[PDB]
Parts: C-alpha cells; sequence; structure tokens
C-alpha cells in the first residue's frame, strides 16, 4: 500500500495472508469470507506469462495477522488449502478479465476478534455503493513504494472512479468485470495498492445495516501511487453466480 | 451519484505483460 | 449471517480512525 497508514488491531479481521512456502515470502492477500473458504484474485495462483503456477501445496494462509513478520501467537491462525478453483474463463493471455479465485480450508478457522469474514455484496447493495466516488477501503502488506514492505498491515481509502475515466487512463482493454479506484491528479490526496497487495479486498462499509462488504479484489494497475493512472479491482457481484456454485 | 460498474451478472487488446511499470 | 460486523468495532459501538472518511463520500450533497 502506497501512502497509506498502520491498520489499526481488528480493523481488517478479514484478511487473509497468501505466504509461499518456499521460498519464504508474501505471495498476495485475500480474503476469509466463510470459516472454511478464501477469496483471492486467480493470477496470484495463476499467471503462465510470469511462470506462475501454484497448487495447494505450495501456498499457506495466515489468518488473523497484523505484524508482516512476527508469528502473533494466540492470534494467528495458520491453514492449508485443501482445494483451489480458478474461474474457468479467467484471462490471463490478455487483460485479466475474471480474476478471482476461491480456496477451500483444510479445517474451517475459529474466528476470533481477529479473525471475522467479510460479508459478500447482494444486488441491493452493490447498487447502492459501487458509484463514482464512492471510497472503498484497501488493505495489505505490500510495498510501500513503487518498485521496502511494511512493518504491519497497511490501509487506504480510495474512491470509485468513472467508467469512461478508468478506460481513458489505459491502453489495456477494460471489461464490465473490472471496477477502477483512485484519486485524480486535481484531487490533493493519493494512495495506491502495490506490488504485495494483489488478491486482497476492496471493502466498503454499508450506512444502511454497518456491514463490511467486499465489493472488489485487488487486480492490476500500471505502477503505483502514479497520477493518472488508476488501480483495477474485480467486480465481485458480477461474478457471484460462480462463486455461488463453487460453494 | 453515476455508476462505477454494472449490476447485472457474467455471461482483441494488448497484454498486462507487455505495460512497463505493470503492477501485478 | 454474522458477516462484516467487526468484533473490536462494531459489536462494540466503536468506529475506526477513517471509516468516517467512508461514510462522508456516500453522502452526494
Ligand atoms: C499449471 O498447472 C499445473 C501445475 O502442476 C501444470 O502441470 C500445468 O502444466 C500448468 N498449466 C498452465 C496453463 O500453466
Ligand atoms: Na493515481
Amino acid at each position: 500500500i502506497v501512502e497509506g497508514s498502520d491498520a489499526e488491531i481488528g480493523m481488517s479481521p478479514w484478511q487473509v495472508m497468501l505466504f509461499r512456502k518456499s521460498p519464504q515470502e508474501l505471495l498476495c492477500g485475500a480474503s476469509l469470507i466463510s470459516d472454511r473458504w478464501v477469496l483471492t484474485a486467480a493470477h496470484c495462483l495463476l499467471y503462465p506469462p510470469w511462470d506462475k503456477n501454484f497448487t495447494e501445496n505450495d501456498l499457506l494462509v495466515r489468518i488473523g495477522k497484523h505484524s508482516r513478520t512476527r508469528y502473533e501467537r494466540n492470534i494467528e491462525k495458520i491453514s492449508m488449502l485443501e482445494k483451489i478453483y480458478i474461474h474457468p474463463r479467467y484471462n490471463w493471455r490478455e487483460n485479466l478479465d475474471r480474476d478471482i479465485a476461491l480456496m477451500k480450508l483444510k479445517k474451517p478457522v475459529a474466528f476470533s476478534d481477529y479473525i471475522h469474514p467479510v460479508c459478500l455484496p447482494d444486488r441491493e447493495t452493490a447498487a447502492s455503493l459501487l458509484q463514482a466516488g464512492y471510497k472503498g477501503r484497501v488493505t495489505g502488506w505490500g510495498n510501500l513504494k513503487e518498485t521496502g514492505q511494511p512493518s504491519v498491515l497497511q490501509v487506504v481509502n480510495l474512491p470509485i472512479v468513472e467508467r469512461p475515466v478508468c478506460k481513458d487512463s489505459t491502453r489495456i482493454r477494460i471489461t464490465d468485470n473490472m471496477f477502477c479506484a483512485g484519486y485524480k491528479p486535481d484531487e490533493g490526496k493519493r494512495g495506491d495498492a502495490c506490488e504485495g497487495d494483489s488478491g486482497g479486498p476492496f471493502v466498503m462499509k454499508s450506512p444502511f445495516n454497518n456491514r463490511w462488504y467486499q465489493m472488489g479484489i485487488v487486480s492490476w494497475g500500471e505502477g503505483c501511487d502514479r497520477d493518472g493512472k488508476y488501480g483495477f479491482y474485480t467486480h465481485v457481484f458480477r461474478l457471484k453466480k460462480w462463486i455461488q456454485k463453487v460453494i | 451519484g453515476e455508476p462505477g460498474a454494472p449490476i447485472d451478472f457474467d455471461e482483441g487488446g494488448t497484454p498486462l505483460h507487455e505495460i512497463p511499470g505493470i503492477r501485478l | 449471517a454474522d458477516c462484516g460486523l467487526r468484533p473490536l468495532f462494531e459489536k462494540k459501538s466503536l468506529e475506526d480512525k477513517t471509516e468516517r472518511e467512508l461514510l462522508e463520500s456516500y453522502i452526494d450533497g
């Protein structure tokens, strides 16, 4: 996260760390959506153009965490993956269309003060919150500057951007399965996800029922926190039918 | 006020990896 | 059923340091 701040303890209890067993390193973010299901981006697990192809036994999930590196005993919970489900029409060849994956934990995780699932949006929620200029929240342990990791989980709040503005900031072909977020050069504030934050949640707090909803998945961007560029997020609601038949 | 993404369900171009500084 | 309500915030009627910024962006003006 660029231009963010430390998260508070318990601020993002759905945040999941996808940790590479060997070599020991942060692979991606993810989110907890049930006691046994974790949501992430498909390209965190599968990206042939960079020879990336991770199976269940390559990865560990670490849930409840705050420190990027310290074992948090009686706070964090480690888990192993039963099965990985990548969207059948995930387009790794071009633009990362349908950048979504689900992961089943080998055993369900007990919830706690630090571990708690995020909601997925309904149609009513998606319609009320997915409006240009409304701010979501992005969290992760990714890099603080373009291409230098934080001590603890970082947080930044970012506005959803009008679709024609998103499409005009990039040469990439943008699909209805993506939205973009970020401040514009003349907005005074800044902030972005960066390397390491991929697959984490873009969440919004409903003013109607006080609950946090995962509206997006950290998918891709051009640089980190560049003027005139914006982060692109998987449009979670539009893919809910696929999320459905997996569980 | 303006929708940032459509509320229906899911039913060429340059590849991301060719963009300089691409963040994945 | 309990999703998205945080034990250390919503369940204790405590706001985090910046969730007001989010709510404030949802109002049009
Ligand atoms: C990725 O998945 C498995 C992992 O072992 C590998 O055998 C397969 O050839 C790979 N396929 C692609 C399209 O990368
Ligand atoms: Na920017």
